[PDB]
């Protein structure tokens, strides 16, 4: 069946458990993939919009194209790595 | 079949000729090239040297490997690729997505009676495509919610 | 004419 | 059930071979019939070994999750521990795949030892599928360097007019570069007391020691990409070793350079990865536009094929470098795809022209496709993949490994892109030259393309063309472990 | 008239390679 | 005419002004199936064809722009 | 109804390239003839549906690439702009099929000669109906195969395998920008869907349009043979008559006018691209009037009037006018193609097959079908009204004046000297094939006849579209308030009332008067005073006409410094660098490095008494010597090496 995402952190593991720290590497990358998906479902609204408005897709579609650019620097894979070695807080 | 016969036959025939350079039906069984003495090898390996002398590119040996071992096998790792129950992480995604867009708005009746309707196969097809299907109402909640929980994991901020 | 033989059957 | 099968099948397979073929050489001046036909029932055991191994990784292909992070399948053997994840899984059934390809290529163009040249071939195909599924540094190295022994005599034996330069070259450079290597696992094994591949990639250490670390690991890959200018052995080598030899070393044996830096560099030094980024870039694209310029000015018909590999994998390196997936993918994409054409080029030049005239000069061919129309069609299909025209795997791979490179560098990875205008320059170049005007007056007319190498044609285009439409068959697999390598903090 | 393309040397001594004056074929 | 060495050369598209004997019979062969195709082809074409601009009304549209915000 | 029209010529090519051998040769011409015209019929059908009731058609295959946010499909879209373009591919090279069955009837390899026919019209169906800018790319990359495969068709002729070579890397040359441009696409906005980026044209970074953009200016110069780019051009003549009629007219040549035109809610938004494509196009319309009016190849003239007519669509691009480039070009695909298809009937008929016209003179008795195909085609290229060339090309020239900038001005001036070289040239060559007093043997006249049906056929098909096709269309493209959403024109760039209304009428007969007038003033010298134009009197003339009919020399250029340095660098690589440095700092060098280090080391062993002891004599003194004076000794060593 549809397996569902083991939604674990970084910030309340310890790295020395093997388990927990390969559950916060998984959850970070299938969190990062909804994203992508989401996108993907957002890109697919600006399509139909883009069609169906014909000259009147500025208008239309103008909110759903600037979510889309706002959306598309940061929804993309960025892996575990990042998060995992660095600290944001300090 | 060695048919020790056929290369004294066969023998003889090449024998009668001095001369050189100016036997279909022959076959060899697998216990031929273990079992045989030296007295019976010798004959053939003669043979074998003088018959290829008195002479394209067929029955070089490989053909029956490649086409019974190979080939199939090729034809496997083609079905594999193809009729595999293999879900992708960006597949797995989509239906993860929509799987949230359920458990968060459980109250719209409007989300409900699309998705129910959303077969396994056109989930993944969300948009414009071939499909007649009702999901302007899925995308409608997508636009709106953010059901991602990449903050969630992210606990620690600069 | 040019009357061009045709080839073995394919 | 992977590892201890592949390895104890295949150890069964060469002790059969050598029990037979060498059980009368007691002086006993025989005939025997195991030798009749240029030893063909020896040839035939070893082709069927090389096929049962493809069969051992399908049995665990049907069983690998590609919606499973992590290495799967995971083993102990020889105290040992070897899994298997996306990227791994694809480049061993390459490499078996090429297996039968290589044996059958030599298959009637061998002077004599086939046995000695079939378990050599098949040795080198496990020990180089065994390098992909290894989970330790150390592990790594003793399967990157164990190859050399086998090729070098290989090589030696079966080498052409200069197979003793070739043999010194490939022996020398590989080992000297990969020693340098050999120190960078040392260093991990004596302040981590350990090299698995879970556990390096844990551990931060400091950015002076990361870049000591990255430099030995760098020389040992830069030498086996190849990349310049380190790059001088690989045309040598090619030029000089038997066909079946070129294939495994175009086909698998740069691709461990690609293999090295995902499993080497980019998990365990991803801080210094990023800083080293750009001088990579720099050296990959020198060696994509330098060699694409060397390539118009040679004379050797299988010196040009060893040239075009050079340029292709300064794109995977470029791809795989990149800090995002879509030139992580079309990385892997590019090396899946250059591992079937580049060894049809050498078997169109090396196993077609050559085993009919063996002359590899390339003033004594032109206008091939008045008597040799088959061989024409292959080879301007080929060429045209090699070149990276869409529909062909090349392309796929290119255009993301380029793509990948401009995302993560915008402006000195849009050179890149000299990659589609300078690799046409030179393979059209020679099968322009290869078809164009009348017959040569050097050559007598004589048999085209016949079945076995028909054969070997096909089922190399196969691959690329299914790759090139559909690469959604190889990318399902790549990206729940591609997305791993990715180091990135966006706040 | 006819002369020679650019970038072709006057001279040249590879070891006991002849050494013979640059002539461009297509000219023939 | 000329000498062509027809008897070892065949290429796929003909070697030098080629028609076989039997090409009669080839070609009827070859029309039925070049016929089965196209008609192949256009029943695919129209069961797999849609108009881009009609998958949605503009209500729907004006629904997905409103959230969007 | 849209994947029969697409991959029907696909099918023709297959039959011939894989089963013309067991059909023979006529069956194997028609059978690609008939898959061709059911394309034909399939896209008629279908530019009544789109065009005329609005209606567009979709059909996805599959998906091409998955790459996280990159997603590509295998999808295919006939929109007004994509049906514009069919009509003049399918129709064209239909035509040029139905022309090639007796045009090529004397050739040896006629199947193979069809599956590359039929094949670069389905790469060419392929460009026009993708959906994103990767499937336009499948078509635009398989667009300079097949042409290479098409120049290059007779392999045993030396000039022609370097003709196509010559037209295939300087192709690859735009194909590798083009790639820059589609990545930096994927890089600014995520996707190449038409439907995806050109949402985002206004809200996009200016320099970021402009460097995709630049790119795909680059990539358009190669197809279209502007200047810079335009050398493989002529040496596409080496091909058939039938490739130059077919890739001449709706073709490759044409190809990068479609990726302008296509990108055109892109392009609204980087005036200064705008700028350049309007002078690109000015100064190769001016270049290829002037080459052409001294060259004596029938086909070279030719095909440098279709470099001045492309390049009079890009001016139109240049000035946002996508809308008359797109007229301008359907209308050009038809009397261009009569023009290459006439030429060809002309050297088919006198004996020699010569191509030269100065061995012309007095055919129009004799061809007098010939004469009239090539004599109608001629005027509806010279925009003599009431033919399709007047109402498609006469209205580009007055939009550079209705502009009112500085530089359509300017490229005013340089499309009307086009426009008076286009007769100029027309009337020249015409004279010196059918009026010109004969050059020709007189046995070639007593044999020279007009060819067969088959040949004409097409042409007064093509002859009547060079009469009235102009005509029909103008509403449906130049109409005012038409809709035609696929070219987007901004509101600021809509200057279709300044051009009509505000022009001076003396300029809306400037062009004729100069053309037709100048026509005359040419043909009265050539009758009457041909001793005016017996240039190698004059020492000015003789270098103005050799530097015309020499193409501006750009050729001499390109070969003698451009390519020559480019193969020089990979010599200079392969000698000093490969040959050179990485085997001093190699295998050569470390080979006299340990020769004669071994040598030294050879010496040293021997059986001596005095010697072993006073080495370890000497040893004694690192116990006596302080430590810091060891990389001294070090150093010492090493000098006793040499
Ligand atoms: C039947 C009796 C055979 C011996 C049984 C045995 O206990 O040997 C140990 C091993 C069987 O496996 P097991 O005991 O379950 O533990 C894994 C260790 N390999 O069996 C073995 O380990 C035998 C392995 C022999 C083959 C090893 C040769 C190495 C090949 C070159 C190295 C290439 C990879 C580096
Ligand atoms: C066969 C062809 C193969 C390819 C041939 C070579 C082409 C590829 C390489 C050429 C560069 C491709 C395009 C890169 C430039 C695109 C970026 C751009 O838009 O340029 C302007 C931009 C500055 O943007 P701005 O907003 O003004 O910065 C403000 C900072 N506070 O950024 C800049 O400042 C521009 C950066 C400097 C320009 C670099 C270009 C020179 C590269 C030379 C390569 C060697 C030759
Ligand atoms: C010379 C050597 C021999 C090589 C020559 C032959 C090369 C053939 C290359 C074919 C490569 C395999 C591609 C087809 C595999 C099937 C793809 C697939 O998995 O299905 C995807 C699509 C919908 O996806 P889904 O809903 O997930 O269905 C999966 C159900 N198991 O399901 C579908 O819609 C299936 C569609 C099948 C299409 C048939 C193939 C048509 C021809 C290729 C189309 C590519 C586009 C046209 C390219 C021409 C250039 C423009
Ligand atoms: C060498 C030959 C090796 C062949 C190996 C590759 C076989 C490809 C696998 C075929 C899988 C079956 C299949 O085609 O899928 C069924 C599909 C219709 O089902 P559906 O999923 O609804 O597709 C709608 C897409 N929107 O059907 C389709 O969607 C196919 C649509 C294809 C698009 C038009 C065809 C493009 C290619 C034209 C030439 C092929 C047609 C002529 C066939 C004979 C010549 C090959
Ligand atoms: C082909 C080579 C690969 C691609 C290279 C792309 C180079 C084009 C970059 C154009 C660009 O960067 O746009 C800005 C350009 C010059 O920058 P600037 O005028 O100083 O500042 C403008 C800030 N809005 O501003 C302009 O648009 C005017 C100058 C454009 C020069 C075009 C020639
Ligand atoms: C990026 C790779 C391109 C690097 C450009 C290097 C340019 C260069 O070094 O050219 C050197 C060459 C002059 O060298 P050379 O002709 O040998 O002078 C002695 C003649 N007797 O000059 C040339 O060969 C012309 C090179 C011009 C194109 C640069
Ligand atoms: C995966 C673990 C494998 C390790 C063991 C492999 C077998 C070793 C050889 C023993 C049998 C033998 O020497 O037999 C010789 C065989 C058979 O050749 P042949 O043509 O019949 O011999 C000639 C006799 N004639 C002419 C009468 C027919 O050829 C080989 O040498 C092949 C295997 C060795 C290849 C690599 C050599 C260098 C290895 C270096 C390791 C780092
Ligand atoms: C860090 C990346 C390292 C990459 C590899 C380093 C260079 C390898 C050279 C190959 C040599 C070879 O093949 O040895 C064989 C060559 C034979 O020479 P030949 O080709 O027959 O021509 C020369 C012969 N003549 C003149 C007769 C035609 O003998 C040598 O040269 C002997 C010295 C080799 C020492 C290599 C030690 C390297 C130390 C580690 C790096 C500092
Ligand atoms: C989307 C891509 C679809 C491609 C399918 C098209 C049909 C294929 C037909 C093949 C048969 C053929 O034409 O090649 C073979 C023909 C045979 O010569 P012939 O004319 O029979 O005369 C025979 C007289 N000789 C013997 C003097 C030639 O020419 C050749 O040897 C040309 C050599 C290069 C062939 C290039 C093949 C096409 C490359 C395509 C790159 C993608
Ligand atoms: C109405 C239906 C329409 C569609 C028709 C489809 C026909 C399919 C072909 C059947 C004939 C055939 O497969 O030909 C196979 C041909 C013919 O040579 P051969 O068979 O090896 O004979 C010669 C050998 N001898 C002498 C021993 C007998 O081989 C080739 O060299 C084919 C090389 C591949 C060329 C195409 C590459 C394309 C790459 C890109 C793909 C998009
Ligand atoms: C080689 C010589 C080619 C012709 C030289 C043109 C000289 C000139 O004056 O051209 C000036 C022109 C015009 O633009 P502008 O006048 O600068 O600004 C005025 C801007 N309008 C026109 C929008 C109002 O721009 C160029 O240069 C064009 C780009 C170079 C093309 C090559
Ligand atoms: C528009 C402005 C007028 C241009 C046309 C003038 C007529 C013409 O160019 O012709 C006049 C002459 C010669 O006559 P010809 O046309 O070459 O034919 C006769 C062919 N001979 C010469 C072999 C017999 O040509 C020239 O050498 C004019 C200069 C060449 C470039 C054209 C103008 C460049 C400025």
């Amino acid at each position: 069946d549809h397996v569902r995402s083991p939604n674990v952190s970084f910030d309340d593991i310890d790295y020395n458990n093997s388990q927990d720290l390969h559950n916060a590497q998984e959850s970070l990358l299938r969190e990062q993939w909804i994203r992508v998906s989401a996108l993907k479902v957002c890109r697919k609204a600006l399509e139909s919009c883009y069609k169906t408005s014909g000259p009147n897709h500025y208008e239309d579609c103008r909110e759903i194209a600037e979510k889309y650019l706002n959306m598309l620097p940061d929804h993309r894979i960025q892996g575990f790595l990042g998060y995992q070695k660095n600290d944001p807080s300090k | 079949a060695f048919n020790l016969q056929l290369e004294k036959e066969i023998r003889s025939k090449i024998d009668s000729l001095p001369k050189l350079n100016n036997v279909t039906n022959r076959k060899l069984s697998l216990t031929d090239y273990l079992f045989q003495n030296a007295a019976n090898q010798a004959l053939y390996v003669d043979n074998e040297a003088d018959l290829k002398e008195l002479d394209e590119n067929e029955n070089e040996g490989w053909e029956k490997i490649m086409y019974v071992g190979f080939v199939p096998t090729m034809i496997l790792i083609f079905a594999i690729v193809l009729f595999k129950d293999d879900k992708s992480i960006d597949e797995w995604a989509m239906d993860e997505l929509l799987l949230r867009l359920k458990e968060k708005n459980l109250s719209d009746v409007e989300l409900i009676d699309e998705l129910d309707k959303l077969s396994k196969s056109h989930v993944g097809k969300i948009g414009a495509s071939e499909i007649n299907k009702r999901d302007a109402v899925i995308i409608e909640r997508i636009l709106n919610g953010e059901y991602d929980q990449l903050s969630g994991l992210k606990k620690k901020e600069l | 004419d040019h009357h061009t033989p045709l080839g073995p059957a394919e | 059930m992977l590892v201890q099968n592949l390895i104890i099948f295949n150890i069964i397979g060469i002790v059969l071979l050598v029990l037979l073929n060498n059980n009368n050489n007691g002086i006993l001046n025989k005939k025997s019939l195991l030798t009749i036909k240029n030893e063909l029932k020896l040839k035939q055991i070893g082709l069927i070994i090389s096929i049962i191994n493809i069969l051992i990784i399908i049995e665990n292909w049907i069983g690998f999750n590609s919606n499973y992070y992590g290495f799967q399948n995971i083993e102990r053997f020889l105290n040992i521990y070897w899994g298997i994840d996306g990227i791994s899984l694809l480049l061993v059934l390459l490499t078996l795949i090429l297996g039968p390809i290589a044996i059958l290529s030599n298959w009637k163009n061998l002077k004599g030892y086939y046995t000695y040249y079939v378990i050599s071939i098949n040795m080198l195909v496990i020990l180089m599928a065994l390098n992909f599924i290894c989970l330790d540094l150390v592990s790594f190295y003793i399967l990157f360097e164990s190859t050399l022994a086998p090729l070098f005599l290989l090589i030696g034996i079966y080498g052409a007019n200069n197979k003793n330069k070739a043999a010194y070259y490939v022996l020398i450079y590989t080992l000297a570069s990969s020693l340098f290597m050999l120190l960078s696992i040392v260093i991990y094994y004596i302040i981590i007391n350990s090299t698995d591949y879970i556990y390096i990639n844990n551990i931060i250490l400091s950015i002076n020691l990361q870049s000591l670390l990255f430099i030995g690991i760098i020389i040992g890959i830069a030498v086996k990409t190849p990349l310049m200018p380190v790059h001088t052995w690989l045309p040598t080598v090619h030029s000089e070793s038997p066909l079946g030899g070129s294939i495994l070393l175009a086909g698998v044996i740069l691709k461990l350079a690609i293999y090295g830096v995902i499993r080497l560099l980019l998990p365990n030094l991803s801080e210094i990865s990023m800083m080293f980024t750009p001088i990579i870039y720099i050296i990959s694209i020198l060696t994509l536009i330098y060699s694409s310029l060397i390539t118009l000015k040679q004379t050797d018909l299988k010196v040009i094929i060893a040239y075009s590999s050079i340029s292709h994998l300064a794109v995977c390196m470029i791809g795989i470098f990149a800090n995002n997936l879509i030139g992580i993918n079309g990385s892997l994409i590019l090396c899946l795809a250059h591992g079937f054409v580049s060894p049809a080029l050498f078997i169109l030049v090396g196993g077609i022209l050559y085993d009919r005239y063996h002359n590899r000069l390339i003033n004594y061919y032109q206008g091939l496709s008045t008597f040799m129309p088959i061989f024409s069609i292959y080879l301007v299909v080929f060429s045209f993949c090699n070149t990276g025209t869409p529909l062909s795997g090349n392309f796929v791979g290119e255009f993301l490994s380029i793509t990948g490179a401009v995302i993560r560098h915008p402006i000195i990875g849009s050179l890149t892109a000299a990659s589609v205008l300078l690799s046409a320059c030179y393979q059209m170049k020679l099968t322009n030259r290869l078809t164009g005007s009348v017959f040569s007056q050097y050559l007598h007319i004589t048999n085209d393309v016949t079945n076995r190498e028909i054969f070997l044609l096909n089922w190399l285009l196969i691959p690329t063309i299914i790759i090139g439409i559909y690469p959604s068959f190889v990318t399902n697999i790549l990206n729940l472990a591609s997305s791993t390598l990715i180091y990135s903090v966006l706040i | 008239k006819s002369f020679l393309p650019h970038f072709i040397p006057k001279n040249y001594s590879y070891g006991d390679y002849p050494r013979l004056k640059p002539e461009n074929l297509q000219k023939r | 005419h000329h000498i062509h060495t027809p008897s070892y050369i065949k290429p796929p598209t003909g070697g030098w002004n080629f028609t076989p004997a039997n090409w009669k019979q080839n070609t009827v062969l070859v029309l039925v199936g070049f016929t089965a195709c196209c008609v192949g082809l256009y029943k695919l074409g129209e069961a797999g064809s849609y108009n881009p601009k009609l998958k949605y009304k503009e209500e729907e549209l004006s629904r997905w722009n409103q959230s969007a915000k | 109804m849209i994947l029969l029209c697409i991959f029907t010529p696909f099918l023709g090519s297959l039959i011939s390239g894989f089963f013309g051998r067991y059909i023979g040769v006529n069956s194997s011409k028609w059978i690609v003839c008939l898959s061709i015209f059911v394309s034909v019929v399939s896209t008629y059908i279908l530019f009544i549906d789109v065009i005329f009731n609005e209606i567009e058609y979709t059909y996805n295959i599959m998906n091409w690439l998955n790459v996280e946010y990159l997603v590509v499909d295998w999808s295919f879209t006939i929109d007004k702009l994509s049906v514009s373009m069919l009509v003049p591919v399918v129709t064209v090279s239909f035509l040029v099929h139905l022309y090639s069955v007796s045009y090529m009837s004397h050739d040896p390899h006629q199947q193979r000669f069809f599956s590359y026919l039929s094949m670069f019209t389905f790469a060419m169906i392929v460009l026009v109906t993708g959906d994103n800018y990767l499937i336009l790319f499948v078509g635009w990359e398989f667009i300079g195969v097949a042409s290479y495969l098409l120049i290059s068709f007779w392999f045993t002729r030396f000039n022609a395998v370097k003709s196509g070579l010559s037209a295939l890397l300087i192709n690859r040359f735009g194909d590798a920008l083009l790639v820059l441009g589609l990545s930096y696409l994927v890089l600014v906005t995520g996707s190449v869907n038409y439907n995806t980026v050109f949402a985002l044209g206004s809200y996009l970074d200016v320099n970021m349009i402009t460097v995709i953009l630049i790119c795909f200016l680059v990539a358009s110069m190669a197809k279209s043979a502007q200047l810079g780019l335009h050398s493989w051009l002529l040496l596409a003549m080496e091909g058939p008559t039938p490739v130059s009629s077919l890739l001449h007219a709706a073709c490759l040549v044409i190809a990068g006018v479609f990726l302008l035109m296509r990108s055109s809610p892109l392009l609204e938004y980087t005036p200064i691209v705008l700028l350049l494509i309007l002078w690109l196009g000015g100064l190769s319309t001016l270049i290829s009037g002037l080459i052409a009016m001294v060259s004596n190849d029938i086909k070279k003239i030719i095909a440098l009037s279709t470099m001045s007519q492309v390049g009079i669509m890009m001016i139109a691009i240049g000035v946002s006018c996508y809308n008359l480039a797109l007229f301008h070009l359907i209308c050009h695909s038809f009397f261009k193609a009569l023009l290459f298809m006439s030429a060809g009937s002309v050297i088919h008929s006198i004996i020699s097959e010569y191509q030269d016209i100065r061995m012309y003179g007095g055919f129009r008795q004799f061809i007098p079908l010939a004469y009239t195909c090539i004599f109608i085609a001629s005027l509806s290229l010279m925009a003599i009204p009431g033919l399709t060339g007047f109402y498609s090309k006469d209205i580009i020239i007055e939009s550079m004046y209705g502009e009112y900038t500085f530089s359509g001005f300017i490229i005013y001036w340089f499309a009307l000297i086009s426009a008076t070289c286009t007769s100029l040239y027309s009337i020249r060559l015409i004279y010196y094939t059918f009026l010109n007093n004969p050059n020709s043997p007189k046995y070639i006249y007593i044999n020279l006849k007009e060819n067969d049906i088959v040949l004409i056929t097409p042409m007064i098909i093509l002859t009547i579209l060079s009469i009235f096709g102009g005509y029909l269309l103008r509403d449906i493209y130049l109409g005012m308030g038409s809709p035609f959403n696929e070219l987007f024109i901004h509101p600021n760039n809509l200057s279709l009332i300044e051009t009509e209304f505000s022009l001076p009428s003396i300029l809306k007969v400037l062009p004729l008067i100069t053309g037709l007038g100048g026509g005359l003033i040419l043909l009265l010298i050539y009758e009457f005073n041909y001793s005016l134009f017996l240039v190698y009197n004059n020492k000015n003339l003789s270098k103005l006409y050799s530097f015309f009919n020499q193409k501006i020399m750009f050729d001499q250029l390109l070969n003698n410094l451009i390519l020559r340095s480019g193969l020089n660098i990979g010599w200079l690589l392969n000698v000093h660098i490969d040959r050179g440095i990485l085997q001093l700092f190699g295998p050569l060098g470390l080979w006299k490095l340990s020769t004669f280090i071994s040598s030294k080391l050879n010496k040293l062993v021997f059986l001596n008494i005095g010697f072993i002891l006073e080495i370890i004599v000497l040893s004694w003194l690192l116990i006596v010597f302080k430590v810091s004076l060891l990389k001294y000794i070090l150093l010492l060593i090493i000098f006793i090496i040499l």
